[PDB]
C-alpha cells in the first residue's frame, strides 16, 4: 500500500 | 462549473487542534485534524477525499476532506476526519464483515 | 428548500448543485442557503443542478 | 481545490470518483484494498451510486476505468450531522476492484501513529477551483 507505481510529482 | 477536469493535488501543512482552535474554536472535536490555511483549500466536491502523509515511504491516509469555510477560504484552516481516531472502527467493520 | 439555520460560517464539501434566480450555480444547499440569508429573502432556487 | 496544480496522471491510484447513476461526480475517495473504498459520512452515499476507480480527466473517456458498483454502505454509527464528527463511512463494493499502476490502494495509519504539526502532507480531488 502506498506506492504508487507512477511516482507523483509535487 | 469552476470544476476541473483533471485531477488536481494541493500540498499543506497539518496545524495543531490548538492553533486550528484559534479559528474554529469550540467546532474542532477529537475525531477531527486541520490542515491548510496556507493559501490552498479544499472546496466542494473535494469530500470524502484523502489526505495523506509520508510514513516510510508509503503514503498514509492522515484526513477525509470533510468541512471548512462556507466560501473556501484558502487562509482558514480545512477539517478533515482524523483517520487514527476511527481507524478501529474500520478494522472492526473490515474484519467483520 | 429549508434555509432557517443559516447563516453558517462552515459549509461541508459535496458537491450538490442548486441553480439560484440569479444565474449562479451553488456547490451544495449549505453554500446556497447562506447565500438566501444574504440578499435577504430576494433569492430563489430556479433548480436543482448546474445553471 | 483552489490554487491546487494538475497531477501527474495514475500517480494517485487510491483516489476514487462517486458518481449518480447518470455520471454526476458528488464526492471523492480512497481504496483502502479491493473491496472496500473510505469516505465521508457526509456525502450520503447509497447502493444506486457508482464508484469510478483509474480516472483522471473527467472530460475524456479514453481512459480506461472501472465503474464500481456499491454492495453495501457503513456509515459511523457515532456520525452526528450537527458536529460533522466521526464523518466516515465504509463502502463494500459488489464488483472488485483490479489493481494496476493506476488502480492501488493507500494505507491506514495504526490508532497510534502520531503525525506531527507543520507536516506537508498531500490532498487531491476533482472539486471546485473556485468558489
Amino acid at each position: 500500500c502506498g506506492v504508487p507505481a507512477i511516482q507523483p510529482v509535487l | 462549473a469552476n470544476t476541473p477536469d483533471r485531477l488536481q493535488q494541493a500540498s499543506l501543512p497539518l496545524l495543531s487542534n490548538t492553533n486550528c482552535k484559534k479559528y474554529w474554536g469550540t467546532k474542532i472535536k477529537d475525531a477531527m485534524i486541520c490542515a491548510g490555511a496556507s493559501g490552498v483549500s479544499s472546496c466542494m466536491g473535494d469530500s470524502g477525499g484523502p489526505l495523506v502523509c509520508k510514513k516510510n515511504g508509503a503514503w498514509t491516509l492522515v484526513g477525509i476532506v470533510s468541512w471548512g469555510s462556507s466560501t473556501c477560504s484558502t487562509s482558514t484552516p480545512g477539517v478533515y476526519a482524523r483517520v487514527t481516531a476511527l481507524v478501529n472502527w474500520v478494522q472492526q467493520t473490515l474484519a467483520a464483515n | 428548500v429549508d434555509c432557517s439555520e443559516y447563516p453558517k460560517p462552515a459549509c461541508t464539501k459535496e458537491y450538490r448543485p442548486l441553480c439560484g434566480s440569479d444565474n449562479k450555480t451553488y456547490g451544495n444547499k449549505c453554500n446556497f442557503c447562506n447565500a438566501v440569508v444574504e440578499s435577504n429573502g430576494t433569492l430563489t432556487l430556479s433548480h436543482f443542478g448546474k445553471c | 481545490i483552489v490554487n491546487g496544480e494538475e497531477a501527474v496522471p495514475g500517480s494517485w491510484p487510491w483516489q476514487v470518483s462517486l458518481q449518480d447513476k447518470t455520471g454526476f461526480h458528488f464526492c471523492g475517495g480512497s481504496l483502502i484494498n479491493e473491496n472496500w473504498v473510505v469516505t465521508a459520512a457526509h456525502c450520503g452515499v447509497t447502493t444506486s451510486d457508482v464508484v469510478v476507480a483509474g480516472e483522471f480527466d473527467q472530460g475524456s473517456s479514453s481512459e480506461k476505468i472501472q465503474k464500481l458498483k456499491i454492495a453495501k454502505v457503513f456509515k459511523n454509527s457515532k456520525y452526528n450531522s450537527l458536529t460533522i464528527n466521526n464523518d466516515i463511512t465504509l463502502l463494500k463494493l459488489s464488483t472488485a476492484a483490479s489493481f494496476s499502476q493506476t488502480v492501488s490502494a493507500v494505507c491506514l495509519p495504526s490508532a497510534s501513529d502520531d503525525f506531527a504539526a507543520g507536516t506537508t502532507c498531500v490532498t487531491t480531488g476533482w472539486g471546485l477551483t473556485r468558489y
